[PDB]
C-alpha cells in the first residue's frame, strides 16, 4: 500500500510546544506538495501548511511564527513543529500528499489528536440518574448516568458491563469548566428494574479509575 | 480569502435515490492558466478525508462511477446517481485556485430519511451524590426522534432559564435512523434549593405544542 504513518499526538499546556511527524511508505516526497491539515472541535476542515521539494513553504496566517513545517527528503519524513500553542490549536491533525500539478490531496495519514489545555488529569465523578416520582409505571423506564469533571478524553461507559446494549444512548462529551462532561441513558421494560439491577460502568484510562454506579430507586 | 458555501448542510436520502450537493465560491475559481481547481472530498466518522473528484469533473482512481461532478466559475455540483450505505458521511468541496490559503466549504452531511418520530422525553433531578459536592445538574433526555431539528427550553418555577445549559447530540442511529439529544441545566446546590419546579420543554415538528416533562424538588 501507499500510505503515511503518522506520529502520536499529545496533550500540551498553553504556550507549550509539540512536534508531529509522518513517514512515507510506498512512495517518495520528491515532486509532491506535502501538507498538514486539521479537523477542529467544531468539525471544520482547515489547511495548515505545505512544503514542496524543500524550497516552497506556505502557512495558514494564524500559525505563522508559531508552527514550522519541514521535510527530510532523504528519509522522507514530514514534520510540524508547533510552538506557542493556543487553545484554538486543539484538533485532529492530518499529514497528506498532494499533487503539485492538479492541487488535490489523495493520500492522508490517520488523524492525530493535539489537545492544548491547562487541565490536569482528573477522574470523573459518576452520578446515577434515577426516574422521578411517577415515571416508573409506563411500558418502559429510562435510567441515566452523568459523568462529570474528567480530563482528558476519553472514558468508556457501558451498562451492565456491556450486556445491556440495546436502547442505550451515550452522548458526546462537552467542555464544562475546562473539564469534560458526558451523559448516557438506557431504556428498559418497566418490569425489569429495580427487581433486576442496572449499573453504569465508567472507565477512565488516564487515571486508572473504574467506577461502577448502581441505579437505585428514590 | 475565498469563502466556500455548501448547500444544504444536511441532505436526507433513501438508499437507491439520487443526491445532489452544491458548492459556491466567493470568487470565480477559474485560474489564469484556464484550470478550475475545485475538488470534492468525503470524510466518514473516525476516518480521514478521501478524495472523490478533482478539478470539477475528474473522478479520482478507484472512485465509483456513481459519483460525478459539474459546474463552472463560482457554482459547482456533486451528484451521486444511486446512494449506497457506504456513501453516508460528510462531503466537503475545496478550492486551490487562489492560494494560500487553500480553503474548504463547511461540509454537507448525507444522511438517511425515515418516518417522522416524536421524541421520548425523560427528566432527572440532581443526584444526592452530586448535591453533597455543592452542585446540582438537572438532566433531560430527548430520545429517538426524527427529523433532527429540535429545540429545548428549561423553566424554573415557570420562568425560562438560559444560563447553565449544555447540550449534546448523537449522530443518526445506525439501527433506527433516529436522533437523540441530552440537555443538562447545571446550577449550584444553593440555586436548586431556592426553587421547586423544574421543567424541560421540547419543540419538534411532530407537535404543535412543546412536549413537557417536569418535577417538583420537595417531592424528590
Amino acid at each position: 500500500e501507499v500510505k503515511l504513518v503518522e506520529s502520536r499526538g499529545g496533550l500540551v499546556k498553553p504556550g507549550g510546544s509539540l512536534q508531529l511527524s509522518c513517514a512515507a511508505s510506498g512512495f517518495t516526497f520528491s515532486g509532491y506538495a506535502m501538507s498538514w491539515f486539521r479537523l477542529t472541535p467544531e468539525k471544520r476542515l482547515e489547511w495548515v501548511a505545505s512544503i514542496y521539494n524543500g524550497f516552497r513553504i506556505h502557512y495558514l496566517d494564524s500559525v505563522k511564527g508559531r508552527f514550522t513545517i519541514s521535510s527530510d527528503y532523504a528519509r522522507n519524513i514530514l514534520y510540524l513543529q508547533m510552538s506557542t500553542l493556543r487553545s484554538e490549536d486543539t484538533a485532529m491533525y492530518y499529514c497528506s500528499r498532494g499533487d503539485a500539478y492538479s492541487r488535490y490531496f489523495d493520500v492522508w495519514g490517520a488523524g492525530t489528536t493535539v489537545t492544548v489545555s491547562a487541565a490536569k488529569t482528573t477522574a470523573p465523578s459518576v452520578y446515577p440518574l434515577a426516574p422521578v416520582c411517577g415515571d416508573t409505571t409506563g411500558s418502559s423506564v429510562t435510567l441515566g448516568c452523568l459523568v462529570k469533571g474528567y480530563f482528558p478524553e476519553p472514558v468508556t461507559l457501558t451498562w451492565n458491563s456491556g450486556s445491556l446494549s440495546s436502547g442505550v444512548h451515550t452522548f458526546p462529551a462537552v467542555l464544562q469548566s475546562d473539564l469534560y462532561t458526558l451523559s448516557s441513558s438506557v431504556t428498559v421494560t418497566s418490569s425489569t428494574w429495580p427487581s433486576q439491577s442496572i449499573t453504569c460502568n465508567v472507565a477512565h484510562p488516564a487515571s486508572s479509575t473504574k467506577v461502577d454506579k448502581k441505579i437505585e430507586p428514590r | 480569502e475565498v469563502v466556500m458555501t455548501q448547500s444544504p448542510l444536511s441532505l436526507p436520502v433513501s438508499l437507491g435515490d439520487q443526491a445532489s450537493i452544491s458548492c459556491r465560491s466567493s470568487q470565480s475559481l477559474v485560474h489564469s492558466n484556464g484550470n478550475t481547481y475545485l475538488h470534492w472530498y468525503l470524510q466518514k466518522p473516525g476516518q480521514s478525508p478521501k478524495l472523490l473528484i478533482y478539478k470539477v469533473s475528474n473522478r479520482f482512481s478507484g472512485v465509483p462511477d456513481r459519483f460525478s461532478g459539474s459546474g463552472s466559475g463560482t457554482d459547482f455540483t456533486l451528484k451521486i446517481s444511486r446512494v449506497e450505505a457506504e456513501d453516508l458521511g460528510v462531503y466537503f468541496c475545496s478550492q486551490s485556485t487562489h492560494v494560500p490559503p487553500l480553503t474548504f466549504g463547511a461540509g454537507t452531511k448525507l444522511e438517511l430519511k425515515r418516518a417522522d418520530a416524536a421524541p421520548t422525553v425523560s427528566i432527572f433531578p440532581p443526584s444526592s451524590e452530586q448535591l453533597t459536592s455543592g452542585g446540582a445538574s438537572v438532566v433531560c433526555f430527548l430520545n429517538n426522534f426524527y427529523p433532527k431539528d429540535i429545540n429545548v427550553k428549561w423553566k424554573i418555577d415557570g420562568s425560562e432559564r438560559q444560563n447553565g445549559v449544555l447540550n449534546s447530540w448523537t449522530d443518526q442511529d445506525s439501527k433506527d435512523s433516529t436522533y437523540s439529544m441530552s440537555s443538562t441545566l447545571t446550577l449550584t446546590k444553593d440555586e436548586y434549593e431556592r426553587h421547586n419546579s423544574y421543567t424541560c420543554e421540547a419543540t419538534h415538528k411532530t407537535s404543535t405544542s412543546p412536549i413537557v416533562k417536569s418535577f417538583n424538588r420537595n417531592e424528590c
